RNA sequence: GGGGCCUGACUGCGAGGCCUGCAAGCCGAGCAGGGGCGAAAGCCGGGCCUAGUGAACCGGUGGUCCCGUGUGGAAGGGCCA
RNA sequence: CUGGUGUUGGCUCUUGGUCGCGCCUGCGUAGGAUAGGUGGGAGCCUGUGAACCCCCGCCUCCGGGUGGGGGGGAGGCGCCG
RNA sequence: CGGGGGGAACCUGGGGAACUGAAACAUCUCAGUACCCAGAGGAGAGGAAAGAGAAAUCGACUCCCUGAGUAGCGGCGAGCG
RNA sequence: GGGCCCUUAGCUUAGUCUGGUUAAAGCGAUCGGCUCAUAACCGAUUGGGCGCUGGUUCGAAUCCGGCAGGGCCCACCA
């Protein structure tokens, strides 16, 4: 149809309106990631800086990068997204106004995503 | 005129004529280039209402419009007769 | 600007209900024509006061009216009909299973309220029930000299 | 007139005078700080000189020992430019 | 003279700016083909019925992209290249 | 049962000038003065804190003395206070 | 001195916010046909360091900042 059922049964396991902590999150990163691998966690993050900006991730001001496996303790997916919202937060340009840490999405390789957020 | 309600009246008020940048702003300041007398009305409107069999009406500033509908309501307990909408108007508080 | 209703309306009824309004819709219209009035604390509370009082008042028409149900349910009619063979000698309705019911021991009846229909006239033994609301079961017995 | 380094077209002052109704205007040795040129003595607080200009008020910027309406901070002032 | 409001209410027609969200959109060389970026990334797809054909609608760089439905039936697809 | 009309000033309320001063003049001044009007009374007004404002403070209102030509207001002018 | 509109081959619209791609046009003269003229009347011609110094990227008219050009209006002036 648009999906498959391996995602169909993982929308299941989370809110389509609703912001979790790193606890919540690091843990529901287990049950949507039913891949036959190792599923990867990439915690994907809007940013509030300009794109075409030479002194200010992509040309849309969109950065992402996996730092976790679907196999990893709740407690070990929580210290890397603690750690990955404190290594960002080091390095917002001078000139770079609005909302930084914009809009914040932890997802798998492949299972559905969950709007975290990132000082909880 | 004046409100039969709240017996609100026209005052009187002036007309001033600033000129210039605020200071607040820019700079210098305003200056005055005149101040002239004059008059703020109520807003005030022709309110009919039954009560009772005669008609009635009001000369009420419309803030107060909903006061009008107050008495209207507590105007069932009172003896309101006597072909006399004059008298009904008078009755009203 | 809330407001009380009356002549239920279209996309805002039903009596006694509460629905804002504009004032200039209230003020020169429903209670002009008498199809609502001022959702005010005097006739907002004298609404729950009415409102109660109907439904206290319905409690009662089915509180004491249940208390009918566990009492002459049970306590099987015992009517003495002159009836013989396959066809009764005086059929059977309330002017026979009310009437003659109130003298076993004192069942006030009614004269359709309950399961009538064709007097009986037919002997043999019947069963119906009391109404409504949820009304109660009670039997009926075609006696024979 | 020509050239080689240079920026004293410094900051903090300023004895004592010229001129003068007031307020403006002009000249100024010398002391302290830190400098430039010169081997040195020394010279430099713009220009051979006399014009190239505008009191206060009100505001703008830049700072800064200051004041900040009970207190903290702000708001807004003051002082220097 | 004029806009915004108050007095100022019902009913529909069509419409903008926004944020929610749900879907789509992208066709210079070449490349199987109409490649939005950038990261994840070796597995999903299929009995939530895949390969194949017809009707049908939208967009269209007229090349296709793609949604619905009956039939149908156990096969499509990515690395690699 | 009351009102109506009068009263030399005084009093409160609703309205409210210009000459003049600024050595012109428009903000400002004269001035909430003159005057018109309604009302009160031997007085009228005000009056028991949604106050004052910096004191472990005072404690209705009114009047006189100070505070004080202070604090301030001001084409930071005249002047107002 | 307060802002808010704007900056290619002669003139004067471009494309640029949606880079890895073609800069085209009218006017302008020249050259040819031209007819027994001229708007030529067709034609063929015929050019852009895309203001400039620089950044990113294999790439810049296009996206990155650091300065000027006018034509625009706003407003203030002790």
């Amino acid at each position: 149809p648009k999906h498959g059922k391996r995602y169909r049964a993982l929308l299941e396991k989370v809110d389509p309106n609703k912001v979790y902590t790193i606890d919540e999150a690091a843990r529901l990163v287990k049950e949507l990631a039913t891949a036959k691998f190792d599923e990867t966690v990439e915690v994907h993050a809007k940013l509030g800086i300009d794109p075409r900006r030479s002194d200010q991730n992509d040309k849309t001001g969109a950065i992402h990068a996996p730092v976790g496996k679907a196999s990893f303790p709740p407690e070990k997916l929580a210290d890397n997204i603690r750690a990955f919202i404190r290594a960002l937060e080091a390095h917002k340009p001078e000139g770079a106004k609005g909302t930084f840490l914009r809009s914040v999405y932890v997802t798998t390789t492949m299972g559905p995503s969950v709007r975290i957020n990132p000082h909880s | 005129k004046v409100c039969e309600i709240s017996g609100k009246r026209p005052i009187v008020a002036n007309s001033i004529q600033r000129r210039g940048k605020a200071k607040r702003e820019g700079g210098v300041g305003k200056k005055t280039t005149g101040i002239s007398k004059r008059r703020q009305y109520p807003n005030l409107q022709k309110v009919r209402v039954r009560v009772a069999g005669q008609e009635i009406t009001f000369r009420v500033a419309a803030s107060h419009i909903p006061k009008v509908y107050e008495l209207v309501e507590r105007a069932k307990g009172l003896r309101l007769e006597g072909l006399s909408p004059k008298e009904i108007k008078k009755e009203l508080l | 600007m809330k407001v009380i209703l009356l002549e239920p309306l279209e996309n805002l009824g039903d009596v006694g209900q509460v629905v804002d309004v504009k004032p200039g819709y209230a003020r020169n219209y429903l209670l002009p024509r008498g199809l609502a009035v001022l959702a005010t604390e005097s006739n907002l509370k004298a609404l729950e006061a009415r409102i109660r009082a109907q439904a206290k008042r319905l409690a009662e028409r089915k509180a004491e009216a249940e208390r009918l149900k566990e009492i002459l349910e049970n306590l099987t009619l015992t009517i003495p009909v002159r009836a013989g063979e396959t066809k009764i000698y005086g059929s059977v309705t309330a002017k026979d299973i009310a009437e003659a019911l109130s003298r076993q021991h004192g069942v006030t009846i009614d004269p359709k309220r309950l399961a009538l229909e064709k007097p009986i006239k037919e002997l043999g033994e019947y069963v119906l029930t009391y109404k409504p609301h949820p009304e109660v079961p009670i039997q009926l017995k075609v006696s024979v000299v």
